[PDB]
């Protein structure tokens, strides 16, 4: 922890510079110096830890599809060889891709999850887990691909169990999840009919729920319900 | 057009 | 140099891998590890050491131009105290931006600017190195303000002194060089009519020498001119 | 806008 010398709210502010600066890198270790406080985490924080990680992890995502992409195509028949250095390029960025998912993981274990008792930070914790299992899933081809994605969709499920029971059918960390929980039953799990399924039931309930909110929280809902929709009309 | 998951990058 | 092991042509296929991935901080320790081979750099390996320094580093300026204005805002008359953590941010980013301004500079000193013979690489590399004094120009403040302006200037008077009896007038390392200059100028040197003068004079004479340049040629070279063009409607 | 210097970032 060379954060362990900073104030917790030194920590905050300057994750906030950074995002500003779009220094995502710096953003995320000034969050995970944060969380290595030990105190929980506000809403508004883990918003800051969320959009940190998902910043720097999508720059590694972009860059191993495209190093994937650039590999299958030097191992087509009349592919002209090239080497090793395609292959030990992607290995590169997807072991580094590897550490940042562990990082994340390593702090909802310590011990972020353990300790979040409200409906909204645990749901919001166990989606990010289940994202981040998501995202190893995406480049995992061992004996472990297959444990890698049941623990993805364990911690989805847990999180759907809670948020169904716990938020109304409107709530943006309730639609988050189950747009991503779709997405996962379409390119992880292989189930493109449960990811149908659920995308269509979770936009249809949040549009009978729509006539309790406010203009501001109608506009944060239907923000995400469109997503939902576009998702769908890609799929069917 | 890539799916979309939330978070979105930048 | 971690990049010692690995061979010169594998540094140089990872290099535009890692362009290809938007992985410019990769892609510079590549040109890096190539450059310290002790080998020549070709035209394209000069472009490729080139375009990913320039993305490293201006990441780092733009990230320091907005923590800069906060830091500003911050100091204003009725602006309410936060404490250190702008200063001290703007300071590290800082900090960063002026070691790889270091190390770009240790490069062209060791040894490529004293190898290059050749019009084309020696300005290409003089041009480099009243950049890279240019960027810490930007960010000094102490004593060597002065001195760190005189370098650029002195290494960009060298590189237009051998543009000038060496190359074309429509050479695009020649009106890419004059750019430069002419931007030096205007906001580092505190020459706004020297840079207004430079822009003109260097459009004018390209103008003049376009008629004996093949399709490609005129197409590289009339995109620089068009750059001088913007900055000139910009300044008057 | 931002006056033009060369090479330009991605
Ligand atoms: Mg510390
Ligand atoms: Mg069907
Ligand atoms: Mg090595
Ligand atoms: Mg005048």
């Amino acid at each position: 922890g060379a954060m362990g010398s900073m104030e917790r709210a030194s920590l905050i502010q300057k994750a906030k510079l950074a995002e500003q600066a779009e220094r995502y890198e710096d953003m995320a270790a000034f969050m995970k110096g944060a969380v290595e406080k030990g105190e929980e985490l506000s809403c508004e924080e883990r918003n800051l830890l969320s959009v940190a990680y998902k910043n720097v992890v999508g720059g590694q995502r972009a860059a191993w599809r495209v190093l994937s992409s650039i590999e299958q195509k030097s191992n087509e028949e009349g592919s002209e060889e090239k080497g090793p250095e395609v292959r030990e390029y992607r290995e590169k960025v997807e072991t580094e891709l590897q550490g940042v998912c562990d990082t994340v993981l390593g702090l909802l274990d310590s011990h972020l999850i353990k300790e979040a008792g409200d409906a909204e930070s645990r749901v919001f914790y166990l989606k990010m887990k289940g994202d981040y299992y998501r995202y190893l899933a995406e480049v995992a081809t061992g004996d472990d691909k297959k444990r890698i994605i049941d623990s993805a969709r364990s911690a989805y499920q847990e999180a759907m169990d809670i948020s169904k029971k716990e938020m109304p059918p409107t709530n943006p960390i309730r639609l988050g999840l189950a747009l991503n929980f779709s997405v996962f039953h379409y390119e992880i799990a292989n189930s493109p009919e449960e990811a149908i399924s659920l995308a269509k039931t979770t936009f249809d309930e949040a549009m009978a729920d729509l006539h309790t909110l406010s203009e501001d929280s109608y506009k944060d809902s239907t923000l995400i319900m469109q997503l939902l929709r576009d998702n769908l009309t890609l799929w069917t | 057009p890539r799916r979309n998951t939330l978070p979105a990058m930048d």
